[PDB]
């Protein structure tokens, strides 16, 4: 089935991002830094992989994507961009 | 005064306990015939002296208005007392006919000590009518207003398909109650059936639990 993929409109979950989700993608991408993968934040003057991913992350220019599951298995697809960094 | 004053006390505990499980069901009982003194009931349903005589206080009851637009189909209910402790087969098999005769939906029998294993074989016999048996002795206190036992409401078959899609639950993710749970058997709750539970809570004000039957 592929009517696990809840669409945009009608969407239940938190607008705001969870203290996990956080957590992982920012190493998620610290870890593709750290293996040479693109950078698409001016790193001024940065070096540490998680820095320059916490400086991708405060600019929203992470090009990653939540799949967030639930206990059914049907999705809501939220971006790094669109989520509510309050924490 | 002796203590056949106190039986009589008793049994008039456990018949306000009947009139409001009969009222919270769904059916039309006025909060005058729950609060029907002792003196009145005495009045009522006594012999030459004054003992009491059961099979007078045995009556029919209607669902509200409100009830058939939630349950179309809950019919009328009847509500029997024997005046002997032991229900015997005999006396049993009068009760079963007259809700197969008077097309009625459920009926409730309160036995005052026990009903014979061989009366006993009645109660599922005539479908669709369910029969219900109820101890006398059980009745007196109503268990529903105690302090713990918060409220317990069934759901339609409309109602519950709702819930289950607007959590997306199957049947058994849903937390259970069992069938001789002192509340269901007091709503009559058949298998399946929802009961949603509202109590207070120190965290909310109030919270919304549902169980199903088995």
């Amino acid at each position: 089935l592929k009517e696990k993929a809840i669409p945009k409109d009608q969407r239940a979950t938190t607008p705001y991002m969870t203290k996990y989700e956080r957590a992982r993608i920012l190493g998620t991408r610290a870890l593709q830094i750290s293996m040479n993968a693109p950078v698409f934040v001016d790193l001024e003057g940065e070096t540490d992989p998680l820095r320059i991913a916490m400086k991708e992350l405060a600019e929203k220019k992470i090009p990653l994507v939540i799949r967030r599951y639930l206990p059914d298995g049907s999705f809501e697809d939220w971006s790094v961009e669109e989520l509510i960094v309050d924490l | 005064d002796q203590e056949n004053e106190r039986n009589i006390s008793r049994l008039w505990r456990a018949f306000r306990t009947v009139k409001e499980m009969v009222k919270d069901r769904g059916y039309f009982i006025t909060q005058e015939e729950v609060e029907l003194p002792l003196e009145d009931f005495k009045a009522k349903y006594c012999d030459s002296m004054g003992r009491p005589q059961r099979k007078m206080m045995s009556f029919q009851a209607n669902p509200t208005e409100e009830s058939i637009s939630k349950f179309p189909d809950m019919g009328s209910l009847w509500v029997e007392f024997c005046d002997e402790p032991s229900v015997g087969v005999k006396t049993m098999k009068t009760f079963v006919i007259h809700i197969q005769e008077k097309n009625f939906q459920t009926g409730i029998f309160v036995y005052q000590n026990n009903i014979t294993p061989s009366a006993m074989k009645l109660v599922p016999s005539i479908p669709p009518a369910t029969i219900e048996t109820f101890n006398e002795a059980a009745l007196v206190v109503n268990i529903t207003h105690h302090e713990l036992v918060p409220k317990h409401i069934r759901l339609s078959s409309d109602e519950k398909r709702e819930l289950l899609k607007r959590y997306r639950l199957k049947e058994s993710q849903l937390p259970r109650i069992q069938r001789a749970d002192p509340v269901a058997l007091y709503l009559g709750l058949k298998r399946g059936e929802v009961v949603k539970i509202i109590r207070k809570s120190e965290t909310s004000g109030r919270y919304a639990s549902y169980r199903i039957c088995m």
